[PDB]
């Protein structure tokens, strides 16, 4: 009887509403990334759809910078408006600026904005979660934005309904400074292991980057090598 | 494997055979209800132009005792085929979640109106502690018929009674047990004409509880 | 086909025919048990201005016999009429939903009224389990007569008793028997004409459970 | 034509039959009561003062009798008229809304009571099953004076039995039922003040269950 | 006991309310689209009503520029007040950047505004999807934008009661660039596989566009010939 | 359990309580209107009341402007708000543009006005629909209003409880370009044919509009000519 | 489960709590009215109260101008804040037009103010029906503003508990143009027959207007006579 | 289940909210007070209580200006909130005008105040009615104005537990321009015939003005005189 | 079904949420004070707790001036937030008027603060009761206010959850003007006598001020005497 308003503490004392937003982000795909020796990549699942979608618009992970990017799991319109924001934080942190200095308080602009829906009633939260990835003035960057805006930095995680068993691989597997090829393949067996049985792995967007270069995007036949 | 149990059960009973069993009681079960239902009238009348006497108390009336065949075997032919739909739709009740029960509200609501057809087709002697509705006879209408009658030709024949109206009570147990056949059979034939309404409105929310397609949103 | 199904039982069961039964209601029914009420009215004073002894313990009261023949014959036909009103209610209950359900309340009123109708209709006992009203005769009413009257004219006959008590109670068995039979007709005058007033007042949404003109919202 | 009918049910019973009804409850049914219960008062003493024997078993009290079948009579007038007042009412419940019920639970609520004073006036033996309000005889007074008593003067006539027990409870039979006459005859003046309270209260909205003028709102 | 609230999550973590807003969708007439070499059009179904109407104001189809167009299924209310919201956003966007430049965000300006009123209490969402399409300085574009604010650009889709039915025959016959008079028969047999057994497809609206020219319509006459 | 808020779909995806607005509006007395050869006319039923009353003010025919006029049917007290509005929009459009150039957004005024009133929480809606009618540079015009804000223009409807019958009558019945007097009496006949048995028609207000001229209202004698 | 709120209707199509309010205004003593030869009176009965009470305030007739005035019925809270709203538009409308020209908009501003509050959620609406009656440049006037707002000019009415009864008798005994007295008795038999058996009318205030002159109140003896 | 809220009325059309403040004004205890020949004065019981307080802060009546005060009876905290206000408006009023010309509309300014809280929901109204009485340039005055905001002018008053009782004494008793001393007696009578049996009427505060004087208040041995 | 609100009274008349706030000071401990020749003192009772807590902070008298001190009783939160605004308006206070001229009228501000939460909804009021006490132009002040707001000038009292007991005590044996030291033992038997059997009075703090002087607090050695 207390899992109705955004508001109300249970007497154990959970937000189960903000609990209820973290499980519609559980009903997205798979989305892992991890740093390594001089960058960061992302890995993301996608069960491939009607060949009438133009499948420019069907990337979850997404450009917020030429030196940051991110990939969303959840809600789908709750996503686009996330990254959305993001990109708009990222101006407004340039312009004030005069770069993109730091990645953490970009994420912070995010967190902050996602936080205040689990706070005030008349609202509902995002049911989106967000992980972060570039390169700033300190080096590789890794967070993980959630609903309730908690942010931490990481150097290897997943999103999405997968996220359990790949962070349970790379937990007993990852070994940082990969070079970069190695750390994918990784992350595609990471990948891999968060199927159900049968299911076989289809073609998933990967995108990296490195210290002092720009994002590149693997496209699909730079991705089918790794299969 | 339990999707390999769960898919074993559901394609043994499926909807083809739920309606199937629809076509059945469209057809043929309500000229058959009809039928015995015009042999109750008959019967009603042929008792009613009659004068008992001790003779009538010595031989069981055959006519009334096939009629009253013709009806229980009615009654256990239509329970039967009632649990056949119950079986149908029992075997897709989903998940039990507290959200998305619309569909099975629906299933709950046909599986109460077959309840109600299944309580008055079972039999049940005159109980006498339910302030509902009597249930007319059902499935015991020959065995109650038989204990009512005997008791009486055991009071008759022994010395045997000298009350003129025991004689009349017996001739009345015979003439209104073909009338409760007959009232039995009317209300079976609303009630069934009710669940096949029921059915063929509800019959995709039966079989889909609820439809699924959460990739168009969650992605 | 289903739809084919759906309307085969609807022109089966019209609006027509339940509206006939409405009209054959509100004329005969009602002069019928209004006779039957003044004829169980002058035998109650028959029985009343009379002395028994053993003489009448030896023959049934064939007068009393046809009044509670024609009261029983009464209820059988009201209650069949009122089961084609069910039927062609039951056979438009529409697609059970969440919402919309304002003509379908309706419908369960209307049921829910017909319940009581055929609940006072149909026959009982004195069952002694029930708190709310206790039920005026119904379908066995000659039945109880003759077993409440066989009852006492067995321990009259035998050698035979010698209660006047008991004499006095076979007297009070015919008197009271006749009274009950007009209490149960004047409360089934009034029940009648409720259920008259409410299908003349709520056909419209009977039939129509719902009306559909989303064309003009929805495009 | 269907407007023709109801119009033909409420000018059949109105209001100014059920107001003459009141009349007669407020004059002459209170009176009545008031001198059935002063019989019951000095036949209860009656009683009282006296001792049984074997002669006693022999000749039912004519004088009870007398007094039962007063009481009898008056609570069959009484229903009667009460049920006059259930269909002067219940023929004018209007359209089943789902708002507006403002008048028509008043017309619940008065029926409601209507029944409470008709389920304590009709008749019901102990009947060992209800966990309310046990109801005082009824209808079937002496009826059950007559049975109870006749099982008495059966044990007590035959060789006769022995127990002192018996013939003072042959003699509390007596005392008793007039006792419980007396009660009855307070209830029973204690229900139908109240009702005439709650018809000359409610009366208007009892026979307009809404008004309707629309016409000042809705142009 | 969920379904009352815009802004409250099931313990699954759906939004019931935005799913019914999306069958309030499904209760519209099909309407349908695809580009194809040099070009994109749209086909919206017409169950034929009263004479008495004029058949100016019952077109599905809309004219939001001389360059971009779509067409509604829902709620008639709301599916007026969105055209006209895109008309006035094509009317802004045209004033800050001198042209209608991208297509992209014209839906953009559109689907930020389904999508706020999917998260506040106080307000019901909008029981309207809309397909937009149009020549822009990249070329043949075509969008949906649902209930929720979601937009995904395509190559062919449709809206409405069929939609399924059509994208599920689009999904195996649709080839493209297709020159438009084929393409049109392609969409006419998507749009006839979509009605019931015994209704026979009455005329429906169709209209196009080609890189470098405006619309057309396609009066009825021209409509009569791929019946 | 849906019906009790403006702002709540029904699983279905209805909104009963607009429905129920819809309601209120055919408990008012019919009235329609249709074009004709150069211009427009509208008729109005009216059950004549107390003579206490000045006839000047029961006319559910009101004059918005020399060139636009319209009929209500519902609440009256929303009825009289809402051709206050007519009339201020009127003049603000009148005053913008030199002329009331079009009447179809002096409509448009009305209906997104009625409209927005079908959204928010704490509001209920208009219980009224109107029929404008009048001459612009265009020509004849007639449209309906309904509560919900849906506007369609057509050569002839009705409103009110009659709106079925009516509009069913002229379905099968109406042709265009009658001369006046002509149109004036198949419209007493439509409105003839929606009353019950035994109900005479009484005298129903009767006014029209030719191109090029202003509106003039007949007075009862002009109108008891066509009884 | 419908007639809680201001802003819902029930599924005939009915604002009860409106009607609520129309029922609270019948719980007020009865005043009445009507238009003569070259002016307008007005009557209101007045049971007898307290002689501690100064008379002056007890007054259910009220000079809202020298040229209009009017009374009340219902609650008299609100129906003192409406008097005092009367006579702010009156001065608001006499300084922006140099003088009271028409009657009616200064009943408008009272209607529109009082249809307001039969709208919105949080207010309820005013319980108090008010007479207007006065000389303007048109000539006699008569309103009836009811709580919903609605206004019409009569030639005759009343308000309050007898209103049925009052405007029964005026609708089949009224006959217009009447000597200023024979008026009054009129009216005096018209309030007469409107109260229950046993009841004797007491004295009611009563007062007049002629064309070119000022209100007068008839005193307690000028009325006296009329008895 | 109606008298939760303060903008809803009963189907009788009654706002129980606002009667039970004014039960909540007859929880305190009884206050008087009449005009006399030239002048008016006040009467308050109080029940004697704590010799710790200081009895300059138990005082019923209230200087709300050299020539205008009164008395309250209910809530303590909203009966000083009011007498606050009506201090404040007593100067606003005196600074507008020069002088406190007139005490019925200081008398307004509080009966407006406290209406409107009697007509908005998510406020209550204030439990308490007030006594005005003071001299202006009309000559005595005496309101009572109740917790709905209905004033009235009376010529003798009480308010609180007795009211009944007292009108009831003065509304056979009271005779106009007795000289102050009579006037007193008269009013120490009828505050006493309103206690119950066995209880002793105390020493009541008892305070008075005359035209062209100010106010004084009775010290308690001029008020032990009149035991 | 009443006490959940703070803006719904009850059909006798009563404030329940208000009521319960009064509750919540109840729970509080004990804290009392009184007036003498030339000055005030107060006495508050401290169960001792925690030595790690600095004894800097549990202090429930509080210094508002040099020369205006209180104390407090309730919830700590609330009771914090209140000597904040106590002093914030004491120095508003100071700086309008040049000195705090008179207690009375900090007590008012306070008092208005707390009255007003205790009115609208979306509030609750302030769990807490404080006295106040001090010297200013006419001399030894000693007030209390509550959680509607109410205050009372006394020359005794306290709050608490001993509060009744020690009134009880004053009222019999608190003798006005008493020199310092014999106030203080007076009043420290008054905290003695509503403890529970068993309780042994702990050092309580007291302090007080005398005409002409600034504060001073008992330290708990001058304390420590009078056990």
């Amino acid at each position: 009887a207390y899992d109705r308003a955004i508001t109300v503490f249970s007497p154990d004392g959970r937000l189960f509403q903000v609990e209820y937003a973290r499980e519609a982000v559980k009903k997205g795909s798979t989305a892992l990334g991890m740093k390594f020796a001089n960058g960061v990549l992302l890995i993301s699942d996608k069960k491939v759809r009607s060949r009438l979608i133009e499948q420019n618009s069907i990337e979850k992970i997404q450009l917020i910078d030429d030196y940051v990017a991110a990939v969303t799991s959840g809600l789908v319109a709750d996503a686009r408006v996330l990254v959305d924001f993001a990109r708009i934080s990222a101006q407004q942190e340039k312009v004030t600026y005069g770069s993109l200095v730091n990645i953490e308080n970009l994420v912070k602009r995010v967190a902050d904005q996602m936080q205040q829906y689990t706070q005030y009633g008349g609202v509902r939260p995002y049911g989106v979660s967000l992980i972060f990835a570039g390169i700033d003035q300190i080096g590789p960057r890794l967070f993980d934005c959630d609903p309730a805006g908690t942010i931490n930095e990481y150097k290897a995680t997943a999103i999405g309904s997968g996220k359990d068993a790949v962070v349970s691989f790379l937990e007993r597997e990852y070994k940082e400074n990969l070079p970069e090829k190695e750390a994918v393949t990784l992350g595609i067996k990471a990948l891999k292991s968060s199927l159900e049985e049968g299911e076989e792995l289809k073609a998933p967007e990967i995108a990296s980057i490195t210290v002092g270069n720009k994002y590149r995007i693997y496209d699909q036949e730079e991705v089918k090598k790794f299969l | 494997k339990r999707a390999a149990l769960i898919q074993n059960l559901r394609d043994s009973y499926t909807e083809t055979s739920s309606f199937a069993v629809i076509e059945e009681w469209a057809a043929g079960t309500l000229q058959e209800i009809e039928g015995i239902a015009k042999a109750a009238v008959e019967a009603h009348g042929t008792i009613r132009n009659s004068t008992y006497g001790r003779a009538q108390a010595e031989k069981s009336p055959e006519q009334l005792l096939g009629v009253l065949q013709r009806y229980q075997d009615l009654c256990h032919n239509v329970y039967c085929q009632a649990e056949t739909i119950r079986t149908v739709i029992a075997i897709r009740i989903p998940e039990h979640k507290e959200a998305d029960n619309l569909g099975v509200a629906v299933q709950h609501a046909v599986l109460k109106v077959i309840d109600e057809l299944e309580i008055k087709t079972l039999g049940s002697g005159e109980k006498s502690g339910s302030g509902g509705a009597p249930t007319p006879i059902g499935m015991y209408a020959l065995r109650e018929y038989l204990s009512a009658r005997s008791t009486v030709e055991d009071k008759l024949l022994g010395g045997g009674s000298q009350s003129p109206s025991l004689l009349l009570e017996l001739r009345q147990i015979d003439a209104d047990f073909m009338l409760k056949v007959e009232l039995a059979t009317t209300h079976l034939s609303t009630m069934v004409r009710a669940v096949i309404n029921a059915y063929l409105l509800n019959w995709k929310k039966l079989i889909q509880p609820r439809g699924g397609h959460l990739d168009v949103l969650y992605r």
